[PDB]
């Protein structure tokens, strides 16, 4: 269960529409806080506990303080459905570069 | 290339913004 490659598209696919609805601005926080909790010793074990994505899917969006719009809840479940919801930072680093590319042309 | 996790981007774009809307 280590599809690190899934974070590359996640950071972009989640950014593609985040730009059309002008979410990118407030959306940056959601990914920043999400990527920060996934790389947290206690949260890391909680996420990689079993094959069931539900235990880590709702647990993640909840520990964030329910501050995630519809896409924040849809992404964490799909990310967990692929057995790699803990790869939030794997997408964050990719997303930060997408902003630089959008903030350049 | 479209076949490995890197191509799921379009599938993600449809689910990340429209997961519970099918």
């Amino acid at each position: 269960s280590e599809f690190i490659t899934v974070a590359r598209p996640y950071a972009k696919a989640a950014f593609d529409f985040a730009v059309e609805h002008q979410s990118v601005e407030r959306w940056q926080d959601m990914l920043a806080f999400a990527a920060e909790v996934t790389k947290n010793e206690q949260m890391a074990e909680l996420l990689s506990g079993a094959l069931a994505p539900e235990t880590l899917a709702e647990s993640f969006i909840a520990v964030c303080g329910e501050q995630l719009d519809e896409n924040g809840q849809n992404l964490i479940r799909v990310m967990a459905e692929n057995g790699r919801l803990n790869a939030l930072p794997d997408v964050l680093e990719q997303f930060i570069h997408l902003r630089a590319v959008s903030e350049a042309t | 290339m479209q076949l490995n996790s890197t191509e799921i981007s379009e599938l993600i774009k449809q689910r990340i913004a429209q997961f519970n809307v099918v």
